[PDB]
């Protein structure tokens, strides 16, 4: 009996606490928690970039973060369940009961992490490192696992904290082929911890339509300060989903092989700033931009880039309403440890992303285009000022990542 | 990660 | 593309 | 008795007038004859048509018609195909040379891909031509002599010509010779036709292809199928940025080069540093390379008189009915023959599958000079092409595609 072929029944979820929400082709209930996953993805985004100086980069995976807060409002209960709910919108989807989300959350992963005979890799790992000497609830252990794949691996937190330390570090680095290093510092864990939860998510794709490295130029790209500096722009010309939307805002989309997952670029006009874009992507606008996209023959002229990025998450989900889960005082999770410990709560979370963009990904290549005469009025996208990026599954209308491109040189 |  | 992260 | 196989000595040329590392020389020639003839077709043609032939065709037909050559005709046709540059004493024994050349195009057992050629020559049928003129043209070219009545049935017998060479041709050259050119007065039409098929060592799949709108240079746009494939190809980027790509046909011996300038580049230049040595440059400089290709499903067809350029470059006595010398074509009957014009008729087409070519060129002894009769298209981007047997170093066919609309 495997999650992804099963019905409702055939998982008993056996929550300790339950919330009740108030108020195509693909199932209506994964595409519902879709829409709540996105909702979080933007609203999470304007926070995240409202904190942040115009000139710099960022870059994270919302579909990550939802999903490591989802793992752990399995053992939420009370207010601190409530605000899990709200704050990343699972309560949107109507009337249904915080314990569903889960078996909904398992058939988006399910279709997202396909593995099947595609082109491009999505791979994700979700595991709990707790005390040794703690006794974890058997219900939070199971479906933690049944759910998410997590696998509780016990670890030394209270005498050997650097040890166990390295221990989780070196299994988000190894499943995310060395992009993710040193997630914990080597401050953080020391007795008092008694659980790190964590979810990674992997991503590598080929285009599907080359930038042939022989058109890579330098280029100048005018950073949010008014200065410039020397980028390495990617070029071609072909047939793309795009859309000149809003106030000269252009949208383009870039597939990868298989067409499944794409790379959508929001590139504002020169005169407009992207901070008044970032202020006005709002989940249904962004919605709308991406369903009115049409094939176009266009140039593109496109950055390579490498980003990295880290931060933490409590105070920016704090403002959000995320307020009990940390307060040791307020915080209720009583469905993870067994046997009382109410007092438990989340010290911190943190967030650590990485992204590559170029030609081949991973020099060996060309492009020989024959015979070819294209209208002297084409559209131009020319990506040389700040600009959104996305890199999204399609068919699930999931945002895997999402960030912003203010400064591509090196 | 997050810190329990 | 290459991406990642960890949450 | 077999040319191929028979040594120099046993086949005697007994021609009338005279002036294994040959046959390279020759192919030398040949190319230099090439590139060369190109460059003055193209002066004569707009930049953004379509220019197709071959010029080994061309040779051909005019090594068949010095055979008969003599004095300064003699001379300038050794000069301006180059055979004068062949470590040769005679002019006669050039011809022996490209025998061997032609046994080693179409006759191998391999047959990977299908290269024919067939030369036939039409006398009129109430003269009576030179017997070991009309013997060497059947054993060098297996140019059988055909009667045929010019004195009373000029067009019968040019439709009787084209038709003839469409059957060599697989129907593509239906009309080498334009309508009015041959008369009363013709006495002999050398014709000499070249028909080539080959399959990508590499397809193309078809669903990859698509269509794709083609902005004509001067107006708009029409449909154009473009192909596409990934694979690992000789390619070579070079000075300016031009590309160098090799498409090889099954066996490898045989293999189309591609030539395109960079974006907003034009393509004159190239042309007019066209040269045998450049082209082994490029050739020379192709790597393997993963690569990605896109190249219309097309076909074009290029048709012209051949003496104007010709005399430019030095062929003017074969053309002059005062001057001409060929005396060793016809013994007894209507001689002091000239070539009143000569024709070429190409055609390629190019698919999935892989390529067809065909041309035919035809030289008309005493008939009416027509006035060259062009069919202007411009278009625009325009690639260069070539169709080469890389052992032998020959260049069988050339062009420009400018039209991908077809
Ligand atoms: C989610 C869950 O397992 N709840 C059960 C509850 O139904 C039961 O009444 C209690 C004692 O029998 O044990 C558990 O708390
Ligand atoms: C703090 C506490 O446990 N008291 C009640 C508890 O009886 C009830 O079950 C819970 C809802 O699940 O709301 C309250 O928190
Ligand atoms: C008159 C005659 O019939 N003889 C000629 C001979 O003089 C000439 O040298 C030769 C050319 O190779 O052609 C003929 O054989
Ligand atoms: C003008 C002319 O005919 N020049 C000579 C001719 O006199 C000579 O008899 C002949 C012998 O091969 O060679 C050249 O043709
Ligand atoms: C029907 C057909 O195609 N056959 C004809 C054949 O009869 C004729 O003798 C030849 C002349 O070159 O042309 C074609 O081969
Ligand atoms: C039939 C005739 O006119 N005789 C001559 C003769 O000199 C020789 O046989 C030949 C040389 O190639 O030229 C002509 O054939
Ligand atoms: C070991 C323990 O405390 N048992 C509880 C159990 O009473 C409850 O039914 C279940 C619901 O999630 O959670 C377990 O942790
Ligand atoms: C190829 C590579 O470097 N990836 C390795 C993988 O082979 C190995 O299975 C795993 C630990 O077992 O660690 C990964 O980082």
């Amino acid at each position: 009996v495997d999650i992804c072929t099963a019905k409702p029944r055939d998982i008993p979820m056996n929550p300790m606490c339950i919330y009740r929400s108030p108020e195509e082709a693909t199932n209506r209930r994964v595409w519902e928690l879709s829409k709540a996953n996105s909702r979080f993805a933007t609203t999470f985004y304007q926070h995240l970039a409202d904190s942040k100086n115009d000139n710099d980069n960022i870059f994270l995976s919302p579909l990550s973060i939802s999903t490591a807060f989802a793992m752990t409002k399995l053992g939420a209960c009370n207010d601190t369940l409530q605000q899990l709910m709200e704050v990343f919108k699972f309560d949107t989807i109507s009337e249904k009961t915080s314990d569903q989300i889960h078996f909904f959350f398992a058939k988006l992963n399910c279709r997202l992490y396909r593995k099947a005979n595609k082109s491009s890799k999505l791979v994700s790992a979700n595991r709990l490192f707790g005390d040794k000497s703690l006794t974890f609830n058997e219900t939070y252990q199971d479906i933690s696992e049944l759910v998410y794949g997590a696998k509780l691996q016990p670890l030394d937190f209270k005498e050997n904290a650097e040890q166990s330390r390295a221990a989780i570090n070196k299994w988000v680095s190894n499943k995310t082929e060395g992009r993710i290093t040193d997630v914990i510092p080597s401050e953080a864990i020391n007795e008092l911890t008694v659980l790190v939860l964590v979810n990674t998510i992997y991503f590598k794709g080929l285009w599907k339509s080359k930038f042939s490295p022989e058109n890579t130029r330098k280029e100048l790209f005018y950073k949010a300060d008014g200065e410039s500096c020397s980028a390495s722009m990617m070029y071609q010309e072909g047939k793309f989903r795009y859309r000149r939307v809003a106030e000269g805002t252009q949208v383009l989309e870039l597939p990868f092989k298989g067409d499944d997952i794409t790379m959508v670029l929001i590139l504002p006009k020169p005169e407009k700033s992207l901070a008044k874009v970032e202020k006005e992507l709002t989940p249904e606008v962004l919605q709308e931009w991406l369903d009115e996209l049409e094939e176009m023959m266009l140039v593109v002229h496109m950055p390579r880039f490498r980003i990295e990025d880290g931060f933490s998450l409590k105070e920016q989900l704090q403002d959000m309403g995320l307020v009990d889960l940390f307060s040791p005082e307020k915080s209720k999770l009583p469905g993870i440890v067994a046997e009382g410990r109410d007092d438990l709560y989340v010290s911190d979370a943190f967030h650590k992303a990485f992204l590559e963009v170029n030609e081949e990904g991973s020099a060996s290549t060309a492009v020989v285009i024959a015979g070819r005469s294209l209208n002297p009025n084409r559209v131009t996208f020319k990506a040389n000022r700040p600009f959104l990026v996305f890199i999204r599954e399609v068919p699930l209308n999931t945002i895997i990542f999402m960030g912003r491109v203010a400064n591509p040189c090196v | 990660w997050m810190d329990f | 593309s290459e991406a990642a992260a960890s949450t």
